[PDB]
């Protein structure tokens, strides 16, 4: 298995290259690329990509041609580059999997036995990371349902290097906020956590009714993962974690007043500075 | 003809990425790779991709340029869509600046013998270390023109003289046998708004309450030496000294005591305590 | 606040200079050219800056 | 730079002392200087009208020689082109796929200032279509000034559809000052484009949009566009579109030069030195023709800036503002004019500060001191060859020969004794201070 | 001397496994597959040839190669446990052709169809019909036991080519002596 | 004809690159590159699909896309540039063109130059022309010449490199 694939931002930057270089000459729907990257103990890092040949025909979702001799060649390419590199998966810029995902998972399988399907959109989503790794796997499933290839996933995030870093920090110089919690930004990302929970708590929402109307099937698991989170609710305005709560917030309340009284003294300091320079200043004109 | 100081060789986000990566996977050792780009007019050289080539004990030098493999990459690269033509090459200066040595200056000559605007990048990954990204493309002045002319770039623009020459470069040969292009970075959306998520914070992260135990025992540190701070700040208000107090001021700059331990602190404990007091708050609505 | 940034940032920029070599002066040579011991290395006939 | 000070200090007064005399020196500049030395050689007899045709075919019979030569003549006829349109017309479809192209381009956007003829629209948009970098740069501002102040949806429809659709910066470059131009004085009549420019991604097509403000809300200042302009700089990411934010300004308040030095009080001392350019040049344009002597002090400190082109800057807007002006007017005038003399001879001085001073000398002593900088005219009405020629000055920092575009805006200083049709009798009129 | 790229669908179906031909189904196929290479590869030193699997849905397993090595070597190991989709193969290998390394090359596919056709006549009608106007020639090598002169894939040659015909044949061998002696009559020499 | 300082196209037409799709046997696509009256048909339908390659990257400026006055010529062209991969007629049908062309009978004349935007053509590689009709709402369609008209855009063939200075065996 892989507990988390982190997908370097060359590999982000390289599938949204290709993505705009096949999308500006003709139009096709989705960009494949095989993944490059190296073997932690159980965290597959990917690096680079490098794109592969690709025409598919979405009326019959088993019409695909992907380079194997291309491929090959590539890879043999890279390791002469960076010898370090093993071929670990493959990208699709698809925003959404496709029925012929796992024929392609299947064919680099061939090549790596761990294939690891990160499906890099771009389309710029504020809310979420734009990767997602997904894994084959065959089981029995245990409660008495048939089995299929189907696709597992695994957590994605996005790590960097020290040269990758360096340019990514020359490159957002301009729109890059300001390291530090300056309280501006601490709303702001508050805010946003909010935001993001009522985008997760629409989805699930969404997904419940769809089940309920019966468009969806009662998965039988993950659902009871959604009574166990609805369990774990905190259960506010208990009398003992209130009194609780009311002490910590005013004992942060006491440290918030010390603090705006050495403020005040202070800016009334300086007035008190400035006041008298003006003064002296016009007394020494005259 | 001349070459104008308003020239500038754009480079992509992958470019530039791409040949940081190379030259910090080389490195004690000097790599070398070919650029993809665009001569898309006189005073603009476009590069979008850049792929290394395998590194040989030659080094950098005419015999690095593997034919057979830059043949092959770039057959293979047409096919997935990246029609590009060699624009110029780039090798990475470990420890010294961006500068070409002779070398150097006898690739960009074989270079340039297929095409006059081949431009040379020169790329240091151990200067390159922080937000400064120490890239440079240089060029190949005629030795000719030196007398025939006077200089040879053209300046019809200010474009060019908004950035200046470097001590190493100037000793290692610039304005003299090379001379610098200024170096543009192309960056657009879709590749700005993937790079702000290296470090992007998830929604969590602006809903975690932190840890009151540590939070209550910075709280109290801080309010400590905020309380020597203050004991500091009274005996320098009090003392009052007239004696020039302008001149006071000045001789007991130190960044301490008065102001910049003062109210800096006091806003770390502000920010801090608000902070946590509002997202305590927001999660006490939230979450029933 | 401009004043306060433009001083940080004319500290990192000096801060990026090379470190200057120490060595000990032996004599002065042509009014151009003094010669220096520095440390590791040897002898040196350098020139002097303007100021 | 000395070539183009020659120029402004004998505009208009077809004296062409210097460039007979220096002839050497004269021919030691080749490629561009060459033409840059045509264009004011031509715009050296500015009005001159009749003998201009064959005065520039004797004095210039390259490429570049003869692209300078028809920039020139196109000077020659500023807003007055007549036939010289036809014959630029002409000339520019005969052309040699070159340099000329672009001496033609603007020779004849200059001649047709605002006439808005179709044919030369078309032959235009021809050679900006051609998509030749140099040919194109020269083109986006020969619509713009061809259509000035017209208002053409298709012309804005095809230059922003160019901008937004070539490579060669320098095209774009152009078409900003040609979207700008097209929309000269209306101040509310679109108020679109420039929401569309200002949004617009490439940083070209924004300079594009605030170049627009200025020239259309040029004159009345419109609180709404200094704080357009004056937010952009502030918060704009590229650092020539910060400076065009500053700089419009001078053409946004030169009609109330009183409160435009407040604006700019403490804009001149911005940590980024384009902000700070930008600045010393809204001055300049600000306070074009008089002595406001708060500019003038302004720029004092500003002139010894440790950046090269805010030093440039100051010292052309410093020039502008003191044109025309003696010491007992403004007693900053001589000090000035020492200091252009110090940082020109000056030898470890910076080639772009130095630009610049010779620059501030030609503008200090254009015409023989009699022509003057005034962007409005003596009844209150806005000037457009003064306002279209600042501009295109201004925007000499990505083209050094758009510079004698500043001749348009000298305008005579001068009371003429006309009595009759063609008498002008020699009345002797005294004044009251010696 | 005709500069073509043959894309042959080698058929890996369980069918191809009751060796009515002399060694087995499979080696008839082999061999069959070797004298097409070495036929097309001779007729002229630059044409290119590929396989895929028709078995299952489908695979590439050569793409468009000069030489005939890699395809005899990945000939082996055909492993013939599936069944046979003979649209999705010809939909595969005209992505194949179309991603030709030399656009010059004439398309042609060979198509070893040795187990019944699952398929409606209609989808093999359009399929041929969208072949015609793209310009690729199917020959069709209908294989040991199926309808004789299978109905389906005589009228998709047939409309493959209509009122003039050539370069798409269909071939249908009866039990008897080894295929590839039959495939140079036929197909390779015409 | 021709505009002043650009040349025809058609000694910078590679071909291995050009490859046409629905066209008749009897007259192949060599024929609409000849200025004879031979011409090239589309044999099963009106659309047809001809691709062109170029040695090095050419610009476009016109191009004559002459054709019969019988009603069979070109009516309406799609075109696209850099093409890595062959055309499918469903899926040249759903992409949009580089410069969607209405050609009217004047173009079509032996005379007719239609001009193109250059500005979208300026690193062309390989263009391709859907006629999407004819004038005259024929069975096959006709294309009595066909070429374009641009300047030869300046390629560095780093297949001709070679040390030009200096000594064999260096190093840095």
């Amino acid at each position: 298995a892989v507990q988390k694939v982190v997908v370097h931002p060359l590999v982000l930057l390289s599938v949204v290259d290709h993505f705009n270089r096949i999308g500006k000459v003709g139009n096709q729907k989705r960009v494949v690329g095989v993944l490059l990257g190296s073997w932690q103990k159980k965290v597959l890092d990917v690096s680079n990509s490098f794109a592969v040949p690709f025409d598919e025909d979405d009326k019959d979702d088993s019409v695909w041609f992907l380079d194997h001799d291309y491929l090959e060649n590539m890879y043999g390419m890279f390791k002469k580059v960076n010898a370090r590199e093993r071929i670990v998966g493959w990208y699709h810029t698809g925003p959404k999997l496709h029925k012929n995902d796992i024929a392609i998972n299947e064919l680099m399988k061939r090549y790596c036995p761990n294939s690891v399907l990160v499906i890099i959109d771009v389309k710029p989503k504020d809310l979420g990371l734009p990767t997602e790794a997904y894994i084959s796997v065959e089981e029995v499933h245990d409660d008495g349902t048939p089995t299929s290839k189907t696709f597992e996933h695994v957590t994605s995030e996005i790590g960097a290097e020290e040269a990758e870093e360096v340019g990514v920090e020359h490159l957002l110089r301009d729109i890059k906020d300001t390291t530090v919690g300056t309280l501006s930004q601490r709303i702001t990302n508050q805010v946003h956590g909010l935001k993001g929970l009522n985008s997760k708590l629409l989805d699930i929402r969404s997904y419940l009714e769809k089940v309920a109307t019966g468009k969806l099937p009662i998965n039988h698991q993950i659902i009871y993962q959604l009574q166990d989170v609805f369990n774990l609710l905190p259960d506010v305005s208990l009398q003992e974690f209130v009194k609780a709560f009311y002490l910590k917030t005013n004992d942060q309340m006491v440290v918030v007043y010390l603090a705006s009284l050495i403020r005040s003294v202070v800016a009334l300091h300086n007035l008190i500075n400035n006041k008298i320079a003006n003064r002296d200043a016009e007394k020494k004109e005259g | 003809p001349a070459v104008d100081t308003a020239e500038q060789v754009y480079i992509s986000s992958l470019a530039l990425l791409k040949m940081l990566k190379h030259g910090r996977a080389g490195v004690p050792m000097e790599v070398m790779g070919l650029m993809l780009g665009e001569f898309v007019d006189d005073y603009t050289v476009r590069v979008i991709d850049v792929f290394a080539m395998p590194q040989s004990g030659t080094g950098v030098s005419v015999e690095a340029v593997d034919p057979v493999f830059q043949a092959k990459m770039l057959d293979m690269l047409k096919q997935t869509g990246r029609p590009e033509m060699v624009v110029g090459w780039y090798h990475s200066h470990p420890g010294f600046g961006c500068w070409l040595s002779g070398v150097d200056i006898n690739t960009q000559q074989s270079f340039e013998a297929l095409s006059e605007r081949a431009v040379a990048v020169v790329v240091d990954p151990i200067q390159s270390v922080k937000g400064k990204v120490v890239i440079d493309a240089f060029r190949l002045i005629n030795a000719n023109m030196m007398v025939l002319g006077h200089e040879p770039r053209q300046t019809t623009s200010n474009l060019g003289h908004l950035n200046k020459p470097s001590i190493q470069a100037l000793i290692h040969g610039l304005n003299r046998h090379y001379y610098s292009i200024t170096i543009n970075y192309r960056k657009n959306e879709l590749e700005q708004k993937m790079l702000l998520n290296l470090h992007k914070k998830s929604w969590m992260e602006g809903l975690t309450l932190q840890d009151y135990s540590e939070h209550c025992k910075h709280n109290e540190s801080v309010v400590k030496e905020m309380l020597e701070l203050a004991k500091n700040y009274n005996k320098a208000v009090e003392e009052e000294d007239k004696m020039t107090p302008e001149q006071l001021a000045i001789k007991n700059v130190g960044k301490q005591d008065p102001k910049r331990h003062l109210e800096e602190h006091v806003d770390v404990l502000m920010t801090s305590n608000i902070v946590q007091c509002l997202a305590a708050m927001l999660d006490t609505v939230v979450f029933k | 606040l401009n004043a306060k940034v433009r001083l940080l940032r004319e500290e990192l920029q000096l801060l990026q200079e090379q470190g200057s070599y120490v060595g000990e002066v032996v004599r002065a040579m042509d009014k151009k050219k003094v010669l220096v011991k520095v440390h590791p290395e040897g002898k040196f006939v350098v020139d002097v800056d303007k100021n | 730079a000395t070539v183009i000070a020659n120029s402004f200090m004998h505009c208009g007064t077809t004296s062409d002392q210097f460039l007979r005399d220096n002839l050497e020196w004269l021919a030691r500049a080749t490629n561009w200087a060459k033409f840059t030395a045509t264009a004011s050689l031509g715009v050296i007899h500015k009005g001159h009208e009749k003998e201009a045709l064959q005065l520039m075919a004797t004095y210039l019979p390259s490429a570049y020689q003869e692209g300078g030569g028809l920039y020139a003549l196109g000077l020659i006829h500023a807003n007055h082109g007549g036939d010289i349109i036809d014959y630029l017309l002409n000339q520019l479809k005969n052309a040699s796929n070159d340099i000329v192209r672009h001496g033609g381009s603007l020779g004849l956007g200059l001649a047709a200032m605002g006439t808005a003829r179709q044919d030369v629209y078309d032959l235009l948009k021809t050679n900006l279509y051609q998509d030749d970098a140099v040919t194109g740069e020269a083109a986006g501002l020969a619509l713009g000034l061809v259509m000035l102040g017209s208002k053409n949806a298709q012309a804005i429809e095809d230059m922003v559809g160019y901008a937004q659709e070539t490579q060669h910066e320098k095209i774009l470059r152009g078409l900003a000052v040609g979207i700008a131009l097209v929309m000269y004085g209306r101040m509310e009549e679109a108020d679109a484009l420039i929401e569309s420019l200002c949004r617009d991604k490439d940083p070209i097509l924004r300079r594009s949009g605030m170049y627009t403000v200025a020239m259309a809300y040029c004159g009345s200042g419109n609180n709404k566009a200094i704080r357009r302009l004056l937010h952009v700089a502030v918060s704009d990411v590229n650092d020539d579109v910060r400076r065009a934010a500053v700089e419009s300004l001078g053409f946004i308040l030169f009609r109330t030069p009183e409160q435009c030095p407040s604006v700019v009080s403490l804009l001149s001392e911005s940590y980024n030195p384009h902000v700070r350019y930008g600045a010393a040049m809204a001055l300049g344009i600000c306070c074009a023709g008089t002595g406001n002597k708060e500019a003038i002090n302004l720029l004092e400190p500003m002139t010894n800036d440790p950046v090269n082109y805010v030093r440039q800057g100051a010292l052309i807007a410093s020039a502008l503002i003191m044109i025309q002006q003696t010491e007992i007017t403004c007693p900053k005038v001589n000090q000035f004019r020492q200091l252009y003399s110090k940082v020109i001879n000056d030898k470890h001085d910076d080639v772009m500060a130095k630009f610049g001073a010779i620059l501030a000398q030609g503008i200090l002593d254009a015409g023989g001191h009699n022509v003057t900088i005034s962007l409005q005219s003596r009844t209150g009405h806005t000037h457009m060859p003064s306002v279209v020629g600042v501009l295109v000055f201004t925007q000499f920092w990505f083209w050094f020969p758009l510079s004698h575009f500043l001749s348009l805006a000298y305008t005579p200083t001068c009371v003429i004794g006309l009595n009759k049709d063609l008498k002008m009798p020699k009345v002797q009129y005294k004044s009251n201070c010696k | 001397m005709v500069l073509e790229s043959t894309m042959v669908c080698v058929d890996n179906s369980e069918y191809m496994r009751n060796g009515d031909f002399l060694p087995t189904r499979l080696q008839a196929q082999q061999d069959a597959v070797n004298i097409v290479c070495h036929s097309k590869t001779r007729s002229n030193p630059e044409n290119n040839v590929g396989l895929i699997t028709l078995a299952n849905d489908c695979e590439v397993l050569t793409t468009l190669t000069p030489d005939t090595g890699r395809i005899l070597s990945k000939l082996h190991t055909v492993q013939p446990k599936g069944k046979i989709t003979f649209c999705t193969g010809i939909r595969v290998a005209h992505l194949a052709l179309k991603h030709r390394q030399g656009k010059n090359h004439k398309m042609r596919i060979i198509a070893f169809v040795g187990s019944p056709v699952e398929d409606n006549e209609k989808d093999l009608v359009k399929l041929a019909k969208r072949l015609k106007k793209e310009k690729v020639n199917v020959d069709i090598i209908n294989f040991g036991e199926e309808e004789v002169n299978t109905e389906k894939l005589t009228a998709f040659v047939n409309t493959l080519n209509g009122k003039d015909g050539t370069g798409s044949h269909l071939v249908t061998v009866p039990p008897g002596p080894s295929l590839a002696d039959a495939l140079i009559s036929s197909p390779i020499l015409a | 004809d021709i505009p002043k300082g650009y040349m025809d196209l058609m000694p910078f037409i590679n071909k291995a690159g050009c490859e046409c799709l629905n066209e008749s046997d009897e007259h192949g696509f060599d024929n609409c590159l000849r200025k004879d009256t031979t011409f090239l048909e589309s044999d099963c339908d009106e659309q047809l699909l001809i691709t062109v390659a170029f040695n090095q990257p050419v610009k476009l400026y016109s191009m004559k896309f002459q054709g019969p006055d019988n009603g069979q010529g070109p009516k309406y062209v799609k075109i696209f540039i850099n093409l890595p991969r062959s055309m499918d007629f469903e899926e040249a049908e759903r992409s949009e063109p580089t410069q969607a062309l209405e050609l009217t009978e004047d173009d079509i004349k032996e005379d007719g130059i239609v001009p193109l935007r250059y500005v979208k053509f300026q690193n062309v590689n390989s263009v391709t022309i859907f006629v999407q009709s004819n004038q005259g709402e024929e069975e096959t369609t006709r294309i009595s010449y066909f070429t374009f008209i641009g300047t030869p855009v300046q390629a560095t063939n780093m297949n001709d490199f070679k040390r030009v200075v200096g000594k064999k065996g260096e190093s840095h």
